[PDB]
């Protein structure tokens, strides 16, 4: 696993082309996330 | 140490999690190649993941970050899709769950868009799709995503295509 940039705890990937995309994020320590909910699902075929 | 508690569909907590899942679907630039073609989900089940040791591991680190960032953990609720979901809920996130080839380096990746995380349920690029039908757009097979509590602290902003 890489290290966070110096003086930071994570990286934010801000979308810069697709105006509808939301942000994505990266942490470099497993201890910085807790898996609160497990969601079981199917994707639905558009009508 | 992990137990899974089912939420009732009548529970406000089930409903707010489902709404975050459904409302953050978008179209993807791959036309559905990785994650499939869909605008919404059929939610089958939502379970609370309970593990005291893993929770205490998280809150310990959260306090460290907060103390390094003017008492602000910058905590978010984000999606994560992975073939390693079962290991994650039992043993916690660690280096084995990292996206080694990710565009921001080898770390553990999370998305605001549930449909972005859906692209990784069967592996990077959707892998070869579901185990049973080998279909990245399978409408039959049951998928699992995690909705996770994530401490961002001071986050490095990367503008990117
Ligand atoms: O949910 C994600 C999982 C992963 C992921 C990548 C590689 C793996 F081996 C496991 C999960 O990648 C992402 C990249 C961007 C946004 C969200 C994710
Ligand atoms: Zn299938």
């Amino acid at each position: 696993m890489a290290h966070s940039p110096p003086g930071h705890h994570s990286v934010t990937g801000r979308p810069s082309v697709n105006g509808l995309a939301l942000a994505e994020y990266v942490i470099y320590r497993g201890e910085q996330a807790y898996p609160e909910y497990l969601i079981t699902y199917q994707i639905m075929r558009p009508e | 140490g992990t137990i899974l508690i089912d939420l009732s569909p009548d529970d406000k907590e089930f409903q707010s999690v489902e709404e975050e899942m459904q409302s953050t679907v978008r179209e993807h630039r791959d036309g559905g190649h990785a994650g499939g073609i869909f605008n919404r989900y059929n939610i089958l089940k939502i379970q609370k993941v309970c593990n005291k040791k893993l929770w205490e591991r998280y809150t310990h680190r959260r306090k460290e970050v907060s103390e390094e960032n003017h008492n602000h953990a910058n905590e978010r609720m984000l999606f994560h899709g992975s073939p390693f979901v079962n290991a994650i809920i039992h043993k916690g996130f660690d280096e084995r769950h990292a996206y080694i080839g990710g565009m921001f380096g080898a770390g553990i990746y999370f998305a605001e868009n549930s449909s972005k995380s859906n692209q990784y349920v069967y592996g990077i690029g959707g892998g070869t799709g579901c185990p049973v039908h080998k279909d990245r757009s399978c409408y039959i097979c049951h998928r699992q995503l995690l909705f996770c509590r994530v401490t961002l602290g001071k986050s490095f902003l990367q503008f990117s295509a």
